[PDB]
């Protein structure tokens, strides 16, 4: 290329190297306008401020809009110099760029302003020469990701009504039609919890002689709710096999299949020890408040979003219980007590102190089995505390993007309204022109001639 | 698009007033090659009334030829300045493909009504007469009325002059700026 | 918008698109001026250094302090300009959001 | 000093203060000048703009580029002017630093643009102010990290495999090996602990299982081991460098128990040492080192903060003997008395340390209690104290990990660009061949080297 293009001359002297090994017809040179660099400094405007600068610098590179000759535009000739109206700081920096060949980014301005006067003066956005390259890019994901939560474009027979319930407050329906689920879901669980106490259904005070099993009616009656519930969430969605895989979908169809095969085991052959699995995936319908709380939500959007590090932890912590279980089977396999039977019953052991949890049921008794439990105690804290605090600061960042994503939704309502009532003063000012500082007079003359070729007219 | 070949030749513009019109070319569409959409809301802004999405949709795509997706200046600056300050026999050829859709230069009483649609859209919802359901294809029927009953571009080129509403119109812009 | 007043000449060759459709008395374009562009690079001196921009650059949004005839309340008529007295760096904001 | 030069004619003045003690030859003042000031406001027009500044103010430091003569080499003759071709507001700071003889750095700048323009005009960056030297040198220490990061390393026989093997996503084998060694690893580890499990290792039915096919398991799993250490002691770059780092010797402390356990039974039966074999064979735990991802910024994290460790450690070690001793002596006359001795406070004041607690061990004395649940704040405060630099460094790593990567994504991306920069220039010769001023010389140099090598250029 060109970027070197003051150093022409030298590279001349470069060819005297070689005059000795040639062998060629020698077409001499290609001739030209002027064998120097008389071209002076041209004198370039940018809204008032003048930059002067050598022209070999601007054809340095003429690939770019300031060079070859769509400058010209913007040449001002009737006082001999060249015009922009253009920010002076930020083209500051393009002809730093010329000057050297890399362009910088400052990190105080804003980087939209920046893009649309990147692309204007015709150069890549990715000239940074990678010293500004990293905060330009990191500012240009931040405003990018912005204006996405931007065009989130919510809309508002079926398809507005499964809409309208889809909408959380729609005043007389969304709030009845959430608030009495949400009633369902509580009793439902509650039940289930209730269905174990003595005194509410169990023989623990009928041995004597309220136990009413009823609350098995409540658990039909509540489960056909979320099956019809999410029928109607099927002939909500558009695409009803790809929908079905949608989380809440399948907590709705875990939660909702017990029952049904929990009543075909009714009848079907029995096998031992399947029924406490059944009651055990009964207290599922819990998971269901997902509709109702945005913050369990935000804590499975949170695990899925940091999920890596999650497994390191796993992965580290399954290291620790291993090692130290081991090293406390090993320390006190023979003693008084020998509570560490195996490896697995080390497990307890050791799991019950990396939390710093603390039973007092099984404990060291040699002085090396204190001292490495001790040891034991201290990194599994650590270990355990190593990832709650990016949980945390992930948890957190995501609660407020989604704030700002909604104070952004209600700012951009409140401007297309601004936008709406503008448009509704500039009818209100043609209507005035029509009843009875150039442009807004051939405006009304073209609207005129669109009303003309219309034969129609406007009224209040 | 050098700034001094596109003078007065091809471009019926002068270099100064050139300079006018790409600068205003420019400040809205930077990249030099401006897309569809930034034509749509360049040309409905103008107007607080009903859309202009369709109309400003067949000027682009009469504007985009080869099927660029997408116009530069060179091209646009040509079209501007034929359509401004052109010659009276020479415009409407341009204005025969803005109503021409289907390719060939052929009519089949299809490429006009929707044209007619889209420019009526225009008059939002408070107009003085209303705008009724048949008056679409009443004007539609109205143009019919002018192009041939017999089965085009050859007579409505040979019969543009016979009205003279529209010779007199074409030098409502055709000396203006 | 009326920022984009550089490109209201090109709607004029919109009327060519319906101008065989259209008929009517067509009561002209209302006495226009100035058929070549005579666009000036206006100076606004604001304490100190100079700022250029044209004319409907400035008068693209009437609706504010720089349009109309109240920016000559701050012309400076002996110097041929107009010497604001306020901030020279917001000012260069505002001209970017004018432009 | 040199920029102090506007009150030289004062210390002319100062001499009257010896004047009646001066007895000499005076060879008087040297052919001075321009007895009334003449100070030109020189102009220095820099892209645009200009600044004016005095002679004097401009030649107190000649020592550096606009001093002397130099200047004059951006001289412009025709208008009368200093015309620099350099950034028209670093010169700014420049000519407040000529003035003020001390620099100021502005915080929101680019320092490869900063320094330079340092470089440019000659001067040194040792002249900044405290106040803003402390800033620049942090913002010189994240861009000279951020610049080595640029340039680590790149991707570059028998050997070769080396490093196929040391990067083994780079070819299927070293992959494939990778892989079933990391789960020979497991499997040994699982085959140890299911071996400690009563129902394969213990007499569970005397009557009757206990498999000493085990036996079997480790051995075969530790030949596997070696043959990649042994691969690592063929393809080695360094012989000796490559066992002083820290992976080959968890690798050989691995290795080694089965083998010293085989020459311990081979000779000996001695007591004590074979449970420490089986203790030491659970470190293919470590072994699993190159597995995991984070291990690594694990042992890195823990390295960096020695310092802190180190306190934390001395700290707790004081707490547990103040704590240990305070309830030992407070506590001895009780009934039962488990503080039997210091070490036996020492147990209580660490899982109270902790807040782990058992039950097993508590006071029984008004003071006993008071004193434990001091102790147990304190040791909250202890241990909490240096987590929060741990955790700081620990993620600090993974951040530089993750955009190192990043950094590598942008270098490969670079050098695409810079080579199809060099196609674009080949072709664009090749259609000036079929077929602005500069290209014009451009490729009148290349025909000239076409001409002296008689060797035309195809595409």
């Amino acid at each position: 290329a060109a970027g070197v293009a003051a150093w022409l001359p030298f590279a001349r002297a470069a060819a005297i190297g070689w005059m000795p090994v040639a062998s060629g017809p020698m077409p001499a040179p290609p001739r030209q306008e002027r064998k120097r660099t008389q071209d002076a400094l041209i004198v370039l405007n940018v809204s008032g401020t003048r930059f002067q600068t050598w022209q070999d610098t601007l054809e340095r590179y003429p690939d770019t809009l300031l060079g070859s000759s769509e400058r010209d535009f913007f040449y001002h000739p009737e006082t001999q110099q060249y015009f922009f109206d253009r920010d002076p700081d930020i083209f500051r920096h393009i002809l730093n760029f010329y000057r050297t060949g890399k362009l910088h980014y400052p990190r105080h301005e804003c980087i939209s302003a920046y893009d649309e006067e990147l692309a204007f003066f015709g150069l890549i956005p990715e000239i940074i020469g990678d010293c500004c390259y990293e905060e330009y890019k990191d500012r240009r994901r931040e405003n990018a990701e912005r204006l996405q939560d931007d065009a989130d474009t919510d809309t508002a027979a079926r398809q507005r009504v499964w809409r309208a319930f889809e909408n959380p407050h729609t005043s007389t329906m969304a709030l009845v039609f959430y608030y009495v689920t949400g009633f369902f879901i509580a009793v439902s669980v509650i039940a289930n919890v209730v269905e174990t106490v003595p005194c509410g259904s169990s023989p623990g005070h009928i041995k004597e002689l309220r136990y009413a099993v009823a609350f098995f009616c409540l658990d039909t009656a509540c489960v056909m709710i979320f099956t019809v519930e999410y029928l109607l969430r099927l002939a909500a969605a558009p695409s009803r096999y790809r929908f079905v895989r949608s989380v809440m979908s399948i907590i709705d169809v875990v939660a909702i299949l017990p029952y049904y095969i929990g009543l075909v085991m009714t009848d079907n052959e029995d096998v031992s020890g399947a029924f406490v699995t059944l009651r055990v995936f009964r207290v599922f319908r819990i998971f269901k408040f997902s509709r109702h709380s945005q913050g369990l939500r935000i804590l499975g959007y949170t695990l899925k979003s940091c999920a890596s590090e999650l497994g390191f932890l796993l992965f580290s912590l399954t290291m620790a219980i291993i090692i130290f279980a081991t090293v406390m089977f090993y320390a006190e396999k023979g003693s008084s007590a020998s509570k560490f039977t195996s490896i697995p019953a080390a497990f307890w052991y050791t799991i019950v102190t990396m939390t710093t949890l603390g039973y007092g049921d099984m404990v060291p008794k040699t002085i090396a089995g204190k001292i490495f439990g001790s040891i034991c105690s201290l990194s599994g804290v650590l270990v355990i505390a190593l990832p709650v605090p990016v949980i945390v600061s992930n948890f957190s960042r995501i609660y407020h993007q989604n704030q700002r994503a909604d104070k952004r939704r209600a700012q951009k309502k409140a401007r297309l309204a601004r936008i709406r009532a503008a448009k509704s003063g500039s009818a209100n000012a043609y209507m005035q022109s029509k009843r009875s500082s150039s442009f807004e007079t051939q405006h009304h003359h073209l609207l005129h001639c669109l009303e003309k070729t219309t034969n129609h007219e406007f009224v209040d | 698009p050098e700034g001094l070949e596109q003078l007065e030749a091809q471009t019926n513009f002068t270099k100064r007033e050139l300079q006018v019109l790409y600068r205003g070319f420019k400040n809205e569409c930077p990249s030099g090659v401006v897309n569809e959409d930034t034509f749509k809301q360049i040309y409905a802004q103008f107007f607080p009334h009903g859309d202009a999405s369709t109309y400003a949709h067949y000027l682009f795509n009469a504007f985009d030829t080869t099927q660029t997706g997408s116009v530069k200046f060179e091209d646009f600056v040509t079209a501007l300045s034929i359509l401004l300050r052109g010659t009276v026999h020479e415009k409407l050829r341009w204005t025969f493909n803005l109503y021409d859709i289907n390719k060939d230069g052929y009519i089949n009483k299809e490429e006009m009504m929707d044209i007619v649609k889209a420019i009526y859209d225009m008059m939002g919802k408070y107009t003085y007469p209303v705008l009724k359901e048949d008056t679409p294809r009443q004007h539609v029927d109205v143009f019919f009325q002018k192009m041939d009953k017999n089965k085009t571009l050859d007579e409505f080129l040979e019969s543009c002059q016979e009205d003279d509403n529209i010779m007199r119109s074409l030098q409502l812009f055709q000396n203006v700026m």
